[PDB]
């Protein structure tokens, strides 16, 4: 809400989730803290499982 | 005899593997204490409570050195 | 005046707080829905009194 | 031998001592295992081998991953080992994570 990206459509906004990784022993949270943006429907044969592991690895760097 | 030399090998290889599974998972212990862990794990044993007592006596080993 | 009355108060007060310690605490654990927790612990009062029960095994 | 004199073995393994020295220890080491030997929660080997794949995941070491994956399947070829879910289970919660550093042994 206090940035431009609450001026969309709430569907978009509803859908990217903060996704938490398996936990971690002595570290930060900087090191684990992922999104996910998560998609379920007839989008997903576009957007498959294949495709958002690979985000996720563009995510962590 | 034979049956009780081809049982050493097995279980070699079953010691050394640990230890591979061990180093990757980045585990402080070594080949030696990790026969005393794997023979405390086979006649039953609690993991949650073995592992806080190794994480404790390698606690307390800081304060004396 | 008090022997019989604060007697009966404190009794009270801690058997209320100790159940009102265990409804927000049974309604933690299901994670509009976690907000009752967050509106009965409003703006600092009673959102941390006890963490967990200190124990083990 | 027994698990009371194994105890020992292992408070001289950690700590770099002989039993007539270390026995403070010792007899804390019997206070956690003793009352707590029984199995509090089910036994199965498939929740820890997917909380190891896990845990090698997602420390951007997506290779080792599925190695455990092969190592794991090893220990039920031989049969060697009768309970396979104690030692995952204690080999977990050992471990740690180097950050960095995957330096690769084998072979």
């Amino acid at each position: 809400r206090a940035t431009n990206a609450q001026f969309d459509s709430p569907e978009i906004l509803r859908r990217l989730d903060v996704r938490l990784l398996e936990v971690s022993p002595g570290d930060t949270g900087w090191d684990v803290f992922s999104l996910d943006y998560h998609v379920d429907g007839p989008i997903a044969t576009v957007f498959t499982r294949e495709c958002m592991s690979h985000y996720l690895r563009v995510f962590n760097f | 005899a034979a049956a009780a030399a081809a049982n050493l090998n097995a279980v070699r290889e079953t010691m050394d593997v640990l230890l591979e599974i061990s180093r990757i998972l980045n585990t402080g212990l070594d080949m030696e204490t990790l026969s005393i862990c794997v023979r405390l794990c086979e006649q039953g044993i609690n993991p949650e409570a073995l592992s806080s007592v190794i994480k404790e006596l390698r606690k307390a080993t800081e304060a004396l050195k | 005046l008090v022997s019989g009355f604060e007697a009966t108060i404190n009794k009270f007060d801690k058997n209320f707080s100790a159940h009102l310690l265990d409804l927000l605490a049974r309604l933690s654990i299901y994670s509009g829905m976690a907000s009752v927790i967050s509106r009965l612990d409003f703006n600092g009062f009673y959102t941390e009194r006890l963490e967990r029960l200190s124990a083990e095994r | 031998k027994s698990p009371n004199v194994l105890l020992q073995n292992l408070c001289c393994r950690i700590l770099g001592r002989s039993e007539a020295d270390v026995a403070q220890q010792f007899q804390y080491a019997v206070r956690v295992i003793g009352s707590n030997f029984a199995p509090t929660v089910e036994r199965d080997e498939f929740l820890v081998a997917e909380k190891i794949k896990k845990e090698l995941i997602r420390q951007r070491r997506e290779a080792d991953a599925a190695l455990f994956s092969e190592l794991h399947r090893k220990l039920h070829s031989q049969g060697v080992l009768k309970n396979k879910w104690s030692i995952l289970y204690l080999l977990l919660s050992l471990s740690e994570d180097p950050r960095r550093q995957p330096s690769k042994v084998s072979s």
